[PDB]
Parts: C-alpha cells; sequence; structure tokens
C-alpha cells in the first residue's frame, strides 16, 4: 500500500519507488 | 492508531515572516526535517484537538521564493496551505494572487488560509479595508503577528476544521510556543479585529 517518505513526510503511491515530492528512494 | 497528519505549504513573498511564524511552535522547530533536494524544512506541528492530536507538516522554504516560483516538488501532495503577506509591505499583498495561482495550479482546491503578518508594527500599511482577496476566493483571512504569537493557532484551527470536516473541532490547549518577542497591544488587537468585522460587512 501507500508509504510515507522519511525525508519529507509525504505519502506516496504503493507503486512509487521514490518520493513524489523530494525524490528520496523508498526504503 | 493511525496518525492524522497533513502537508501544509506555507507560501508568500520573502520577508513576510513565514519562517518566523512556523518557528513559534517549539516542538515543530526541534523536530523539523531538512529536505535537501528541495531546500525545505518540514516542521511537524502537533495540535491537540478535542478529537485527538493532529499534525500539520509545515513546509517552510529556505528563502528561494525571493528568486522565483517554487518547484512542483514543494507543492506536490500539499493538503492545505497558508499564504502569508506582510501588512507593512503592500507589494507582498499584491503578490498574493500569484501565490494562490501557483498553489492551485499544483494542488487544486485545497483549503487555504490567508495571513497578514506583522500586525504588531504600529505603522500598518495594508489595513482591513484593503484585504479582500480571501473574499473573492472562498478563503479565510487572519491578522497575525508571528513575533508575538498573536492569532498563531487561528489558521491551523480553521484548516483542521475544514480538513477533518468537523466545524466543532476545538484545540484543547495551545502548543508550547516561543515566548513573544514583541508585545501585541491588546487594545490594538481589539481594534484590528473590530476593523476586520466592519470590513466584512461591505
Ligand atoms: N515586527 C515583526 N517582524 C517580523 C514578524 N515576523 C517576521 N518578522 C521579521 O521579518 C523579517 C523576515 O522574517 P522571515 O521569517 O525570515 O520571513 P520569510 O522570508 O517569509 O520566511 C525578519 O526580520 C523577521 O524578524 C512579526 O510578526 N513582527
Ligand atoms: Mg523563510
Ligand atoms: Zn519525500
Amino acid at each position: 500500500g501507500t508509504w510515507d517518505c522519511d525525508t519529507c513526510l509525504v505519502q506516496n503511491k504503493p507503486e512509487a519507488v521514490k518520493c513524489v515530492a523530494c525524490e528520496t528512494p523508498k526504503p | 492508531e493511525p496518525q492524522v497528519q497533513f502537508k501544509l505549504v506555507l507560501v508568500g513573498d520573502g520577508g513576510t515572516g513565514k519562517t518566523t511564524f512556523v518557528k513559534r511552535h517549539l516542538t515543530g522547530e526541534f523536530e523539523k526535517k531538512y529536505v535537501a533536494t528541495l531546500g525545505v524544512e518540514v516542521h511537524p506541528l502537533v495540535f491537540h484537538t478535542n478529537r485527538g492530536p493532529i499534525k500539520f507538516n509545515v513546509w517552510d522554504t529556505a528563502g528561494q521564493e525571493k528568486f522565483g516560483g517554487l518547484r512542483d516538488g514543494y507543492y506536490i501532495q500539499a493538503q492545505c496551505a497558508i499564504i502569508m503577506f506582510d501588512v507593512t509591505s503592500r507589494v507582498t499583498y499584491k503578490n498574493v494572487p500569484n501565490w494562490h495561482r501557483d498553489l492551485v495550479r499544483v494542488c487544486e482546491n485545497i483549503p487555504i488560509v490567508l495571513c497578514g503578518n506583522k500586525v504588531d508594527i504600529k505603522d500598518r500599511k495594508v489595513k482591513a479595508k484593503s484585504i479582500v482577496f480571501h473574499r473573492k476566493k472562498n478563503l479565510q483571512y487572519y491578522d497575525i503577528s508571528a513575533k508575538s504569537n498573536y492569532n498563531f493557532e487561528k489558521p491551523f484551527l480553521w484548516l483542521a476544521r475544514k480538513l477533518i470536516g468537523d466545524p466543532n473541532l476545538e484545540f484543547v490547549a495551545m502548543p508550547a510556543l516561543a515566548p513573544p518577542e514583541v508585545v501585541m497591544d491588546p487594545a490594538l488587537a481589539a481594534q484590528y479585529e473590530h476593523d476586520l468585522e466592519v470590513a466584512q460587512t461591505t
């Protein structure tokens, strides 16, 4: 499911492999 | 328990007091997160409501707004916003429509509060009568003074009510804020609030 970026706190789509806002890769 | 939180973008001309404002919230300052790629500090500001805590993750720029619009990444996934201007600088008010436009371009119709900052300064340039952009746009307006904590909670309370869909949501206690650096004359606050009421009847 969705995941929260640890760098900027934005919620990202389950399929996102990096934060839609700050580009930080999904852990 | 799933935590209730919202990305809040805080925009407006450089020098309007955005950083001073967000920093009033002491825990939000201590727990701020630096976003290197975007040059943003995200301040997690928790407010305690009658329905539990809510957290506004406030995106404060690193001054880049002085040199042009902000990048899409700054705006993306924003759930609400505060647009700030400086009541001692009319040009910052004139730029408010531009900020709103940039905001809505990326974020569509998210709840937005318009804030006129620095009302502690005696020689006020942008007075209640002139402040009408919010009327034209379905936005809520508040005078604020970042330096004195004046009306600090107002934008967040209004946004929380809108986001949660609960007109009766209340903050049960104020977050710990940096002690006022200037005094907001209560008589002056009373007058300003009165002036705003009068203006809303036009
Ligand atoms: N008198 C007064 N000065 C303020 C207030 N908020 C910010 N300032 C001053 O305005 C200047 C710019 O503030 P800053 O927070 O850096 O604005 P920003 O560029 O929008 O983030 C600084 O000198 C602040 O000390 C306020 O509420 N009252
Ligand atoms: Mg700033
Ligand atoms: Zn991110």
